[PDB]
RNA sequence: UGGG
């Protein structure tokens, strides 16, 4: 335990506390994972090339029975690596092979065919790979695509706020959004009319849209609306009563039931009368008649005397009617309650806004409603009624529209059909008017349970879909006029749609960007990121104020800290460390199951949903041995709320505290003594870190780290290890065990480790090995360090000593005071590599060749130029020198004497070639690195192109030897062993070349076997070995793919060296960014009692502003970091015996109380204590969990063992006067980093530059000249202090004036300093623009 | 980052800087009329800056009414001083005469022997010495320096240039060799033209309006989308026809070339020659080979019924007089007489100008 | 502007004009053929459509291009820059030797002065140099006196001294709100790549140290640098022209 | 091309003094009217006068 | 994407 092969040489100590029940995952899995659901072999249709296959086809053309049918898929191998198609420029893809078949049916026969053809596919496309780092390599780019947040498709009930018209008057709407396809919409005017909108058109009654379903007006009302039975017959006229519908209620007559008092005129409505009358059983009485003109009929009855009818449904009837109806001879009539309490009457003045009761009509005007164009033939009704409305094609719900379509209708079936059926829609209207009744709830949009993120695999599957359909429209029109068509699936298959498709998608897209390279820690944070943008999307500016706002589902899934500030807020995201991601696209967190009295240890993953309904106990709290609860009342959440419960009413658990924070803002040690905002900051400035040239390890720490640093691919993960065998600083083998092996081939394990190479941003990146010789691996190990990696432990940046006061001043606001002994340490310097490039073109006058140096230049330039003209490695090249000579020729000379003298003295080329060169540009000194030219085939590379060749084959041959030299090596092995078993000659047989001639032929059945046997395998090795070295030897070389205009591309790398100066702009991981106004003198900084100067002071007056109480307490622990670490370093400076010093760390590391670290001495014998020793000298690890910290005790003890003042204060002294400060001084170690920004590119102080062709205007970018900006508010100003000359100048002269240039440079230079203004061209360009118009302005003289 | 569309804007191009001699002058401090002479001598500089018009052209194009030729000779010689080393003032003697004069000023025979050989005897001294050394009274290898020094002097101008104007082909039509055949696939195909249209499709009913535009919006946009897509069509198809017909009708890896008339390779397709001898202007072709699609048209009758054009009698005559010569024979006519024994029937008198022709040394090399 | 890639490069606007009068040439070619009314008439709408395109993109038609979508432009919206003044005019020209670099603060160069980088110098004050190099006499054409600038000798160091004594500079940061948010300093020669500014005045520019770059602008002629010492000098004026409670007070 | 967007003849000379079919280059000739064309040399900044 |  606690090995790890790497923590054994050094020891973290941690606080603890709190037991950890679950590791941190992989937490790049989802990444991959979802690449891993993109390509499988999956029969049951998930998401993938499976479910576009069985999607698009089959295909058939119309009316010409010809089907292709598709059978699975396959991929090859890729033609290169990930290095050398990197290297090369070369997007890294992999070929597509899927397979499909003709089928040709009989002429005029049903359901048969002549022949059916199944042939061998045409390669189409091809589709990249995701590499193990989760990084899509495309053109040499990283190429990291974001995962997209949008909404969920499904039913929606919104309540809009209820404020439209100002009069308070409350709007319940809802939105049916499909996967794709058109999106429907029902909303309801203040009209009190339900109102349907499709796609945005304009607002159509909910009638005219269902009566094109076939639902007669009788049956809309009878099936929407719940009628009271009523029937007026022989002058009863009595109606049936409803107790349970009828609550409140006018009486304007005494009400008898039965011939028995029931309810009295203006009787209390109250529930004892209702009970009183409930109890009883009541048959129908009779009413008065005025009750019925209130009452409104429902269906359509008809006298049975004649066939006319009255109206169609709501409409009032008169006394007078009575009569008709009466004599009539209608027994009953079925009217609907006609009461408003919680209920009311509705759909009927919808009914009163359109004329049309009929599919037909109906169909019509929504067709011409809806399209604008020509008027409908009826044939268009029918074909935008089925193709736009359901349909199997257009309109697809699928898993996500019908689980949430059926789960929001509480329906059990969590699956169905890709469409909508006829009582969907219905049942959508029916609770749609129950939101409005006063029954059920307003969904919130905010809300993540209905808020779902897609990933890449998704958003490729969709774009390989629409290029598939794309060919699938022009694959149906050829199978028409081909008739009989030999090897059918060869030529009737295009890539270009689908190359053009995926290859367009992964090339450009705002979801696909480059990675930034600097640090690990932005790579993992850049790999995992929530973005609302995207082809749904939400873009900017608009939507966005509450769901900017923070959300209670937000917990333990998405980490309210990281996200950037002014444009994005509210929108880009970070998950969870331990959050995932459901199958159906939904987050989930864990949580520990709790059964009775005691806590379980199994966890279980849970939704939004679910977790609404359950309780989860607080991160924090205490526990018994066998698991039960200290405290009666304990702090938990119910729902949306917080508050304290039973033991016994707690469901989960919240297992770790950190679920709530991302990986980036974990590495943050006292989280809670920090301001929210202000870690907001400090979370942002770490991740552009740059790395320097010595990682030194964090004092003050976590120990995500690790996790971070083997997690992040950066470093070397060594797998299968085992014995090291050669270690070298490119190069590092490893000798596999015997235990772990597979059956033939042997070989071992070879690592090849990256040196220096440019990176996006400039920098740059290296691995040094961690391990001498002579040691064991454990897989799981780490064989080297990338950049600010040290052991398997990631350090962004560098630790300094602090003191807090001012210093004479020198440190203003937030800005900071440096030592010298920073600058000569080294410390705090970077390394930044440029690419150059150059190009040679065929032009129309002929090839561009490169060689021969460079006409018209002295000996000064060519000296440094060889090779056909290019630098050598490891040259110096500064200012304005050429790296690359070009010759473009001329070849417009033509005739007279000038032409034959100018070329009797000179001759050659003689003027008819231009100079143009690579010409490296100015502000730019380094040395080279590498050589990157790439050539093209058959073009006579030549020039130093075969160096390269030479090394890279000396390379493969080197390295490919090895394996073969261990085949030879056993086989040699087993070949001496039978040699030995009978007549052995000992060293003699040794001696004798090719295995003594076999031994001569010894026994009978080892001549007949084992000789033969041991002479094919050696020249199986040979011949194998032999053969696949030639075949590497033919893949080194090969012709280059290029531009069929372009002839060949040169590429040549430079390193520039950065030593931190005044120019500043660093940070700390606290949100404390300064800036060095001074560099002082070792002599000149303070220094305390034993003569130690301070490296670096900062101004207190910034901490109780911003509320940072980590800073300090990260320097107080830091001194009782360093402190023991200098014991023990003073300790071995007198080389003390093992006991004493053994003694002193293990009284070290099991200081404190609790914190749950078992790890001890007396374990590991004799060595490796003098090695972890070793290690610690400089300063010990301790690391801090986020929400589990230190205490107050615990540094101040800790602190006591290191023999420092309590106060964690020291008296120091100055270095110039030498007088003693008043009162004490905090002084500390503290992680201090460096940022990208700098001031070498941040000055330009522009002079006289380029001007543009229009508006006779300076340019605005560096490099090129900007001349910055002179805007408004500044012109504004000036008038403030009304100076009409100063910006007189700059208005005319200084830009706008073509004379004023010339002539105003003319004056300075002999001294005049006269102004004479001009009159600017600008105003000039608005005259013309203004007389293009038929608007005429002219001056007056 | 991208900004969608990217920028894609007009973007003032801010290159120019053809001649800055105007901005040279304009901080010369003249008096009145010099600014005007100035001004009337920088416009005659050629773009080499050698040999530039005639000194008596320029007073002549003055309208002097006096201003005599010694106050504009006296700018000539002051504005050549301020020039990059000098500028124009023709002669090809006056730019070696002031680039050695503010050069150095002293080393080793510089003046001594560079004021004779500038002065007199200069292009009877460029091809060979010789004699010549017994005129400058050098002996030996004293002057080796001299020349040498002279070698380093050096177009006099043509050193500020900035001419990004490289002009290059790029794509256009491409052709193939495989299987036996060296046939054209046509290997440009932007697909835009195809895609655009397929797109635009699209386009057309995403106005989103709700004023339907059925009859201006609609109609008028799919007759420009039938216009330009059938338009480009109708090019590529023609193109791609005429590139596969001049292909199978001549082969280049075949030594030598065959004569087209323009009419028939206008007959086969059976389309006017104006048509596709304007088709065939402006449009290249890139093969594995050279780097036009108007060198492969060439149209002659070689005068003679033993075979081709000029053409491949202008390649074969120039590798002819290319390793010829053994002695000094600097001879047309027995060129002529050589060409004529393999029945090209080659006049010989006219052979020569089309010999010496594009940069052949002939007749000159005698 | 046309590019080596891209070949001829057409504006948006360009092809209004070839569309206008296309529609024109076939509504004048069409016109005299004596053909029905009906297609005349749809002559008629199509270039008024056109025409109306051309002057106002905006509402109506709103054509699209089939490459690039968008929009376009038009000369409503070409007037100036945002269809405002703003941009290509009414102070929004660059002017010339314009800042671009770092603020620091040291505890020294008094309130009137500040810190300006040696390396920033040489450069904005380059016709002053050549001026004082032909003043002097040692040089004569302007190109030796440029090699020298280029060579930077230790003359000119000395030349450059002369120049930048009294001659003022005036510094202005970039959301200039009150006025005093640009004033005009005297520069003093400092070692470094960054500029020494007077803390006391840092409370009137509203900022702070994190490493913010500024404005820096050279007044040239003579008026101007009247109108910098005369006013702009923050040694000239305290009260700020709001409280009347003074400012630069020290904290 | 001739009659056309920013063609030659009217809107100026494209570059410099130079006229259409090589004649009348430059300097003493400035009031003419070229052989085939309209052209006439200007100082080529009246491209945005006209 | 990022800085005030």
């Amino acid at each position: 335990m606690v090995y790890s092969y790497t923590e054994k040489k050094r020891i973290r100590k941690d606080f603890g506390k709190r037991p950890q029940v679950l590791d941190v995952p992989y937490l790049l899995s989802i990444q991959l994972d979802s690449f891993q659901k993109f390509i499988e072999q999956d029969p049951e249709g998930q998401y993938g090339l499976e479910a576009a296959f069985r999607s698009v086809f089959p295909i058939q053309s119309y009316s010409g029975n010809s089907e292709l049918q598709y059978v699975s898929y396959r991929l090859g191998e890729p033609v290169f690596d990930v290095q050398e198609c990197q290297i090369r420029g070369v997007t890294y893809s992999a070929p597509l092979r899927v397979k499909l078949r003709l089928v040709i049916y009989e002429r005029e026969a049903p359901e048969g065919t002549v022949k059916d053809i199944k042939e061998q596919e045409v390669y189409m496309g091809e589709i990249p790979l995701m590499t193990d780092n989760g990084t899509f390599v495309i053109n040499g780019t990283e190429r990291v695509i974001v995962s997209q947040l949008h909404r969920s498709p499904g039913v929606f009930f919104d309540s809009d706020k209820g404020k439209t018209h100002s009069s308070g008057k409350v709007l319940y709407n809802a939105r049916i959004i499909p996967y794709r396809g058109s999106w429907l919409d029902f909303e309801f005017d203040p009209k009190d009319n339900l109102f349907v909108r499709i796609d945005r058109r304009r607002k159509l009654p909910a009638t005219i849209i269902l009566r094109a379903l076939n639902y007669t007006t009788e049956q809309i009302l009878d099936l929407f609306f719940e009628k009271v039975i009523f029937e007026i017959r022989d002058n009863k006229l009595q109606m049936e009563l409803v107790p349970e519908r009828l609550r409140g209620e006018t009486a304007s007559f005494d009400i008898e039931a039965n011939g028995k008092v029931y309810v009295e005129k203006g009787r209390r409505i109250t529930a004892r009368h209702i009970r009183q009358l409930e109890k009883d059983d009541v048959k129908l009485i009779e009413v008065p008649v005025e009750y019925i003109a209130g009452k409104v009929v429902a269906k359509d009855y008809i006298d049975e005397s004649t066939g006319e009818l009255i109206c169609a449904a709501n409409m009032e009837l008169s006394l007078d009617l009575l009569a008709k109806l009466s004599q009539s001879g209608h027994k009953r009539i079925e009217t609907l309650f006609t009461n408003d309490l919680d209920h009311g009457p509705y759909i009927s003045e919808t009914l009163r806004v359109d004329p049309t009761n009929d599919r037909l009509s109906a169909l019509v005007e929504i067709y011409r409603m809806m399209r604008p164009g020509e008027p409908p033939t009826r044939e268009a009704a029918e074909s935008l009624f089925e193709n736009l409305f359901f349909s199997e094609d257009r309109y697809d719900l699928s898993a996500v529209g019908r689980m949430k379509f059926n789960r929001s209708l509480l329906r059990e079936e969590i699956e169905g059909s890709g469409i909508l059926s006829k009582d969907d829609i219905i049942d959508v209207m029916k609770k749609l008017i129950d939101i409005r009744n006063g029954k059920g709830e307003v969904d919130d949009i905010d809300h993540l349970g209905n808020r779902r993120i897609r990933s890449v695999g998704e958003m490729a599957e969709n774009q390989f879909r629409v290029g598939l359909v794309r060919v699938e429209r022009a694959v149906k029109e050829r199978l028409s006029l081909g008739d009989l068509d030999t090897l059918m699936p060869q030529d009737m298959i295009n890539a270009k749609p689908i190359s053009a498709a995926v290859k367009e998608f992964f090339g450009s897209s705002q979801l696909s960007q480059f990675m930034d390279q600097n640090n690990p820690l932005s790579e993992i944070t850049h790999k995992r990121r929530i973005s609302a943008l995207g082809p749904g999307g939400l873009t900017r500016e608009r939507a966005g104020f509450e769901v900017r706002d923070v959300h209670p589902t937000h917990y333990g899934r998405v980490c309210p800290i990281e996200t950037p500030e002014g444009p994005n807020i509210g929108l880009i995201n970070s998950l969870s460390v331990y959050a995932q991601t459901n199958e159906y696209g939904f987050l989930e967190t864990p949580y520990r199951k709790v059964t009775d009295g005691v806590v379980t240890d199994e966890i279980h993953y849970l939704s939004a949903i679910e977790e609404g309904n359950y309780v989860i106990a607080q991160a924090n709290s205490n526990l018994d041995e066998e698991g039960h609860f200290v405290e009666d009342l304990v702090t938990c959440r119910s729902k949306g709320e917080s508050s304290l419960f039973s033991r016994d009413q707690v469901d989960y658990m919240d297992v770790s505290t950190q679920q709530v924070v991302s990986v980036g803002a974990s590495l943050i040690p006292f989280l809670e003594h920090d301001d929210a905002n202000r870690a907001l900051m400090g979370a942002n400035m770490q991740r552009q870190a740059v790395p320097t040239l010595r990682a030194d390890k964090p004092l003050v720490g976590t120990g995500m780290e690790r996790a971070v640093a083997v997690d992040s691919g950066v470093t070397a993960v060594a797998k299968r290890g085992g014995v090291v065998q050669y270690v070298d600083a490119s190069r590092i083998v490893i000798k596999v065990n015997e235990d772990e092996m597979y059956p033939g081939e042997a070989g071992i394990d070879i690592y090849n480790l990256t040196k220096y190479t440019r990176s996006n941003q400039n920098t740059c990146i290296n691995q040094m090995p961690c391990v001498s010789l002579g040691e064991p691996v454990e897989r799981g190990d780490v064989l080297a360090d990338g950049p600010s990696t040290d052991l398997g432990e990631l350090a962004l940046g560098q630790n300094m000593r602090v003191a807090f006061m001012p210093w004479n001043g020198y440190n203003f606001e937030d800005s900071i005071l440096v030592s010298e002994r920073v600058v000569q340490e080294d410390r705090f310097t970077t390394i930044h590599i440029q690419e150059l490039a150059c190009v040679s073109r065929d032009t129309k006058l002929g090839p561009e060749e490169i060689t021969a140096d460079i006409p018209n230049v002295g000996e000064a330039a060519l000296s440094k130029l060889d090779e056909s003209g290019i630098v050598y490695i490891g040259a110096e090249v500064t200012g304005g020198d050429i790296l690359v000579g070009k010759v473009t020729p001329k070849g417009e000379t033509q005739l007279t004497p000038e032409e034959k003298l100018l070329r009797a003295i000179f001759g050659e080329k003689a003027s008819d070639v231009k100079d143009s060169s690579l010409r490296v540009p100015n502000g730019v000194s380094g040395t080279v690195i590498d050589v990157q030219v790439f050539t093209r085939d058959g073009v006579e590379k030549d020039k130093r192109a075969l160096e390269i060749e030479e090394m890279q084959l000396k390379q493969a041959k080197k390295d490919l030897s090895e394996e073969l030299q261990i085949l030879e090596a056993g086989l040699f092995s087993r070949i001496r062993a039978v040699l030995v078993a009978g007549g052995v000659e000992a060293e003699k047989l040794d001696k004798l070349p090719r295995d003594r001639w076999l031994e001569l032929g010894l026994t009978d059945e080892e001549k007949q076997n084992q000789l033969e046997q041991l002479a094919e395998q050696y020249d199986e090795l040979k011949h194998e070995f032999e053969k696949k070295l030639e075949a590497k030897r033919r893949k080194i070389t090969q012709g280059d793919d290029l531009a069929p205009g372009v002839l060949k591309i040169v590429k040549v790398y430079l390193a520039v060296k950065r030593r931190i100066q005044p120019g500043d702009k660093m940070a700390g991981r606290h949100g404390n960014k300064g800036v060095i106004s001074k560099i002082n003198p070792i002599e000149d900084m303070p220094y305390d009692e034993n003569g130690t100067p301070v490296d670096i002071v900062l101004n207190p007056l910034g901490v109780p502003s911003r509320m940072n109480i980590g800073q300090i307490l990260e320097t107080h622990l830091g001194m009782a970091a360093k402190g023991i670490g200098d014991k023990i370093n003073a300790m071995l400076k007198q080389q003390q015996e093992v006991a004493k010093l053994r003694e002193f760390i293990q009284r070290a590391y099991d200081l404190g109380a609790d914190v749950r670290q078992k790890v001890d001495l007396s374990t590991f014998s004799d060595e490796e204590v003098m090695r972890l020793a070793e290690n610690l000298r400089k300063g010990m690890p301790i690391a801090t969990p986020v929400f589990d910290g230190a205490k107050e005790a615990e540094i101040k003890e800790l602190l006591k063992l290191g023999d420092l003042p309590t106060s964690g204060q020291i008296r120091l002294y100055d270095g110039r006067t030498g007088e003693q400060f008043e009162r004490p001084v905090t002084v500390g170690y503290m992680y201090m980093l460096k940022l990208n920004h700098l001031v070498d590119d941040k000055m330009h102080a522009r002079s006289t530059g380029s001007y543009s062709l229009v508006t006779q205007q300076p340019l605005g970018g560096k490099a090129q000249f900007g001349g910055q900006r002179f805007g408004e508010m500044e012109v504004w100003a000036l008038e403030a202090y009304g100076a009409a000359y100063t910006l007189q100048e700059m208005l005319t002269v200084k830009s706008d004036d073509v004379n004023g240039r010339t002539k105003m440079y003319k004056n300075i230079v002999d001294g005049n300093h006269q102004m004479e203004p001009g009159m600017p061209e600008s105003f000039n360009v608005l005259l013309k623009e203004i007389r293009s118009l038929g608007i005429n302005i002219e001056l007056e003289d | 980052y991208q900004d969608d569309e990217l920028p894609v804007y007009q973007g003032e191009t801010t290159q120019t800087l053809q001649d800055y001699l105007m901005w040279q002058v304009e901080l010369t401090p003249f008096t009145d009329t010099d600014r005007a002479i100035a001004t009337s001598i920088v416009d005659a500089v050629d773009d080499t800056g050698y040999l530039t018009i005639q000194i008596e052209d320029i007073v002549d194009s003055i309208g002097d009414d006096e201003i005599g030729l010694e106050e504009v000779e006296a700018v000539l010689k002051r504005i050549q001083r301020f020039d990059p080393v000098g500028v124009a003032a023709k002669d090809l003697r006056d730019c070696l005469l002031i680039q050695l004069s503010q050069f150095a000023k002293e080393t080793p025979w510089l003046e001594e022997a560079r004021l004779i050989i500038s002065d007199h005897l200069d292009l009877l001294a460029n091809h060979d010495f010789r004699t010549l050394m017994r005129v400058t009274r050098l002996k030996e290898e004293v002057l080796k320096e001299a020349v040498n020094l002279i070698q380093s002097l050096d177009x006099x101008x043509x050193x500020x240039x900035x001419x990004x104007x490289x002009x290059x082909x790029x794509x256009x039509x491409x052709x193939x060799x495989x299987x036996x055949x060296x046939x054209x696939x046509x290997x440009s195909i932007p697909r835009l033209k195809i895609n655009q249209q397929y797109a635009a499709m699209g386009n057309s009913a995403r106005n989103d309006a709700d004023g339907q535009f059925i009859r201006s919006n609609l109609q008028e946009a799919r007759w420009l989308i039938k216009s330009l897509e059938s338009a480009n069509d109708t090019l590529l198809r023609v193109s791609r026809c005429i590139v596969e017909q001049q292909q199978a009708f001549f082969e280049q890896g075949e030594e030598y070339m065959k004569p087209m008339v323009l009419a028939d390779i206008a007959q086969a397709v059976e389309m006017h020659e104006s048509t596709i001898s304007r088709v065939t202007t402006q449009k290249y072709l890139h093969s594995p080979r050279g780097i036009x699609x108007x060198x492969x048209x060439x149209x002659x009758x070689x005068x003679x019924x033993x075979x081709a054009s000029s053409t491949a009698i202008r390649a074969l005559v120039k590798k002819l007089i290319a390793a010829e010569n053994p002695a000094k024979p600097l001879s047309d006519s027995k060129l002529t007489s050589m060409l004529s024994e393999q029945g090209i029937m080659v006049a010989r008198r006219t052979v020569a100008k089309y010999r010496e022709s594009l940069s052949i040394p002939p007749s000159n090399q005698r | 502007v046309p590019l080596d890639g891209g070949r001829f490069a057409t504006s948006d606007l360009n092809d209004l004009y070839r569309r206008v009068i296309n529609r024109n040439n076939r509504l004048k070619r069409l016109l005299d053929l004596a053909a029905p009314d009906i297609i005349v008439r749809n002559e008629k709408r199509m270039l008024q459509e056109a025409v109306d395109a051309l002057l106002d993109n905006g509402r109506r038609g709103r054509a699209i291009t089939g490459s690039n979508k968008r929009p376009l432009k038009s000369l409503a919206d070409m007037i100036k820059g945002k269809q405002g003044r703003f941009r290509q005019n009414l102070l929004g020209k660059r002017v010339d030797y314009s800042g671009r670099s770092v603020i620091t603060v040291g505890p020294y160069l008094r309130l009137h002065q500040c810190g300006l980088p040696k390396k920033m110098a040489l450069e904005l004050f380059k016709p002053f140099i050549y001026g004082k190099l032909e003043l002097r006499g040692l040089a004569t054409t302007i190109k030796a006196a440029k090699k020298m600038v280029e060579r930077e000798e230790a003359v000119v160091w000395d030349i450059l001294d002369e120049v930048i004594r009294e001659h003022p500079v005036l510094l202005n940061r970039a959301p200039t709100l009150h006025r005093l948010g640009i004033q005009a300093f005297e520069p003093v020669l400092i070692e470094g790549k960054a500029i020494q500014l007077h803390p006391l005045v840092c409370a009137a520019y509203n900022a702070d140290f994190d490493g913010d770059q500024m404005a820096v602008h050279v007044p040239l002629t003579l008026e101007a640098q009247l109108e910098a010492r005369a006013l702009m000098m923050s040694t000239n004026n305290i009260l700020s022209p709001a409280n009347g409670e003074p400012i630069i007070v020290p904290s | 091309e001739r009659d056309g967007l920013f063609c030659a003849r009217i809107f100026g000379p494209v570059k410099d003094y130079e006229c259409l079919c090589g004649k009348y280059k430059r300097l003493k000739h400035r009031g003419v009217i070229c052989e085939k064309c309209g052209v006439e040399v200007t100082q080529t900044k009246v491209r945005r006068e006209r």
